[PDB]
RNA sequence: GCUCAACGGAUAAAAGGUACUCCGGGGAUAACAGGCUGAUACCGCCCAAGAGUUCAUAUCGACGGCGGUGUUUGGCACCUCGAUGUCGGCUCAUCACAUCCUGGGGCUGAAGUAGGUCCCAAGGGUAUGGCUGUUCGCCAUUUAAAGUGGUACGCGAGCUGGGUUUAGAACGUCGUGAGACAGUUCGGUCCCUAUCUGCCGUGGGCGCUGGAGAACUGAGGGGGGCUGCUCCUAGUACGAGAGGACCGGAGUGGACGCAUCACUGGUGUUCGGGUUGUCAUGCCAAUGGCACUGCCCGGUAGCUAAAUGCGGAAGAGAUAAGUGCUGAAAGCAUCUAAGCACGAAACUUGCCCCGAGAUGAGUUCUCCCUGACCCUUUAAGGGUCCUGAAGGAACGUUGAAGACGACGACGUUGAUAGGCCGGGUGUGUAAGCGCAGCGAUGCGUUGAGCUAACCGGUACUAAUGAACCGUGAGGCUUAACCU
RNA sequence: AAUUCCUUGUCGGGUAAGUUCCGACCUGCACGAAUGGCGUAAUGAUGGCCAGGCUGUCUCCACCCGAGACUCAGUGAAAU
RNA sequence: ACACAGGUGGUCAGGUAGAGAAUACCAAGGCGCUUGAGAGAACUCGGGUGAAGGAACUAGGCAAAAUGGUGCCGUAACUUCGGGAGAAGGCACGCUGAUAUGUAGGUGAGGUCCCUCGCGGAUGGAGCUGAAAUCAGUCGAAGAUACCAGCUGGCUGCAACU
RNA sequence: GCUCGCCGGAAGACCAAGGGUUCCUGUCCAACGUUAAUCGGGGCAGGGUGAGUCGACCCCUAAGGCGAGGCCGAAAGGCG
RNA sequence: AGGACCGAACCGACUAAUGUUGAAAAAUUAGCGGAUGACUUGUGGCUGGGGGUGAAAGGCCAAUCAAACCGGGAGAUAGCU
């Protein structure tokens, strides 16, 4: 079992992971720092990464891309504009992670996850 | 990969589509049959050019495999069909006077090089 | 094929003597501040090993 | 005067059946199992009418006798009827030895090879196909064997549920008949919240005593144990010959057992591409979601067997049966008594793994610490301050390490996990632009475009000072040395 | 044989073999004409016996996905 | 007994695809739960993948997988002549062109016509709508592309069939 | 608030039986919804149910029940 | 035309699996099937204890039934426990 399988398998279907996940990925670009459990903020860097590596290219053919599962009307005009000086050019490394304790009232462990660049 | 109760066509000539065997031999407990080595076979359909009965029991050994001949570097040589020829149970050797496979370097390992090599195939 | 007879209440106190919850003693501080926090997390104050991360 | 004769007589008046029932009582009473016994059963010994062309006793035995066994077929009615699942089928154990095979060899109507028979021995081993409820049986082919027995003729808080042993049906028979039947078939349930003893992995204490760290002893346990095929010695021994062996000298196989993923297959729902239905980005292109991963077609890394590599060692010690030396009891004789020597697949090591709770608590090396005060009064006990070494713990990043714990890598004295960069394996030449062809579609730019695990490169993201636990040379003695 | 012990009668066919299957036979211990007799097709929630495709039923499973086994917090049993 | 995987009467069912009330994306409409966090081992339950072999498994192909659409072809024994039969066994299927640049099927102006006037009547075929099918050529592993969607043959006890 | 997901012959819309203050705003959080609860069909108040024509009634009456005068029966009860 | 071939709504029990201290007083998931009939169904009636109802199992008769359920004779009787 999961002999070279290092993707976390969470808690329920792989098809309520990748919804929340994509969903997610609109959530942090709009506030720029997003509180939820560890398992969550360490999941949502999975592909999200590779996503901010592809928003880097200001050319019309990957113009094309970055489209299918996070989609906002206010991210249109920074997408092949910012995205790139911002994160993506620094070459990985494009957010960060911490722990911030326990839930309210229960032992979850609970984090944030924010970019590794401020808007000025 | 041939065993008992396994249905096959015969490299021996005149000899049917169809001949069961009843028992892959080795005297200890075996799974499969093996190139080269013997196998119990019951006769299924016997055609009136050839030289065997139908129901009858006889020896014979493999001489093509799917699986193909493939020991001395693991490169395969391979056949799209399964087939044994047969043998006399007391006086030794096959029992016909041509053989249908490509009659390899293990059955050139046994004492039948004479009537098997009218047509080498590899 | 059921319990017959109660078992001792020092074989209770027994397996009940493998406790690992700890009185978390010391609390670690920040380095610009006595605040306290768990060994790898933030203070409920915005201070952090002497780097500040949440502004008022 | 009532065969009321069921006779000591239950009423001018009373017969059968229940497996369709059913009630009180029970191993007091049977069945499937536990005990007792061993006539029965199988075997040996004393003994011997005879067979064995001779000869009773190699081998076999009528007669009579005396045992070996627990062990069956029966006897028997103790403990069991407020309830021990029975036969067969599957799946899997433990002990005997009365040995089927494997090692040993004796006697012989044993030259030799064999056959017949005998007993030291249970360490290893002891199929498969068809018919039946099925054991029991029969048949075909395999085998070093196709051993016997105990354990409720071993494994239903085990799997199966065809027979027997449920309600209903259906045939043959007996009876006046309900019923009955050494007459028989179709459909017919298999329960279980694991407490305790046990078993199999794994944490945490107490201990060897002043505290820590690194590693290793071996009192003892476990694992292992057989075998098929072929060849040399050798056509050697024995024997005209026919025929044909021990002795030791190698190679090669299976069940079965182990390991790795390198080959060959498989799978591989973090991935490349085609496609039918449709929705979505205005619409078209391009592109994505859904329809079982829609349908798939495929597959890296990984894992796996059906793939490959390997496996039950060599050696040493000591024995039993058995063969002997030297020899007294028995002036001979004699494997035994004194004293010496050999021997089996057994037995014990060696092998392989565990292993000092081996409380009988093993052993070396390394690291560290050289502080005072008070009370009862004392070689005992309690308290106070000062501030602490060696080491551990905490915390990450996460693992080739996991259910929880325990354990690995390392943490800017940074490549621990990821992203990014250069490339691999694997997909398949797209998009955009134009061209040929009513067009499907094909062509060039193009080995296009696409990437995760594999390989190499890179601090781009992330990985606390160190708190806390731990303190101050650590009780007695036998013997020697240093002071 | 929905009727038959020994019986898998006894013979033939199918089969490496076949108490099953198919077909005969008579010697039915005991079928028999309305307590009916005998036969025929589609057909049967019918039973027995074979052939072919297809296939993880099986050689033998090996790896995945969705849900339980684990663990922590909240609320916290039963039979005995 | 419960805010319980259950039971329960009448009326309604658009678009795209499709024969369709099957079936999916959807429409209008609705809901995201009266325990949550996580994880992940032997094992438990279902689904997915299936090499080479295949009914050997089993009491039994049970269960499971394959077949599956309909126009044109081609069909045994037996039979109550109906049936058996979709027997058995075969071809074709996208797209475009060419068949019929769209046939069959349904619908159809004015004029000719008959009158009674007139929501005229009736005769007809310009027009409209529109299957299912064929052949060539090129493309894919695959065109009834998904969901949806018949295993085939033989012996036989017994029972009419629903 | 933005965004995502699933159902879409239902996981939608309307009507009825059967239930019964459930509707709405205004607050409250002891107990209840086997939790958190700020929510609530829960606690506790306050507001809300406007009809000639809608469903019932109207008028007739099937199955059936009742049943005079009359009959059967101690009678409960029943026939017609 | 049809006690006709397949088949929605409608119906429904046969196999298999899950469930079995359950969601559960009998369901769930998949399939095969019944669907102009000797059928099915909305609504209200009628059939009762040795009586009903049954193409008939002593099955069904509100979970119960070789004789239902409740209340009484009844604290019946037990050479027994």
């Amino acid at each position: 079992m999961r002999h070279r399988k290092s993707g976390r398998q969470l808690n329920r279907n792989s098809s309520h992971r990748q919804a929340m996940f994509r969903n997610m990925a609109g959530s942090l670009v709009r506030h720029e720092i997003i509180k939820t459990t560890l398992p969550k903020a360490k999941e949502l860097r999975r592909v999200v990464e590779p996503l901010i590596t592809l928003a880097k290219t200001d050319s019309v053919a990957n113009r094309r891309l970055a489209f299918a599962r996070t989609r906002d009307n206010e991210i249109v005009a920074k997408l092949f504009n910012e995205l790139g000086p911002r994160f993506a050019s620094r070459a990985g490394g494009y957010t960060r992670i911490l722990k911030c304790g326990f839930r309210a009232g229960d032992n979850a462990p609970m984090a944030y996850i924010e970019l590794v660049d401020r808007s000025e | 990969m041939i065993q008992e109760q396994t249905m096959l066509n015969v490299a021996d000539n005149s000899g049917a589509r169809r001949v069961m065997c009843i028992k892959v031999l080795g005297g200890s407990h075996r799974r499969y049959a093996g190139v080269g080595d013997i196998i119990k076979i019951t006769i299924k359909e016997a055609i009136p050019r050839g030289k065997v009965k139908k129901g009858d029991v006889l020896k014979a050994v493999v001489v093509r495999t799917k699986k193909g001949v493939r020991r001395p570097d693991g490169s395969v040589i391979r056949f799209d069909g399964n087939a044994c020829v047969l043998l006399n149970n007391n006086s030794e050797q096959p029992i016909g006077t041509r053989i249908f496979g490509p009659v390899t370097r293990e059955l050139r390992s046994e004492k039948f090089m004479k009537i098997i090599s009218l047509a080498p195939e590899v | 094929a059921v319990q017959q007879n109660k078992p001792t209440r020092s074989k209770r106190g027994m397996r009940r003597s493998h406790d690992a919850l700890t009185a978390v003693t010391s609390l670690s501080v920040d380095k610009t501040s006595g605040e306290k926090h768990l060994r790898h997390h933030i203070t409920a104050d915005g201070y952090y090993r002497g780097r500040k991360v949440i502004a008022k």
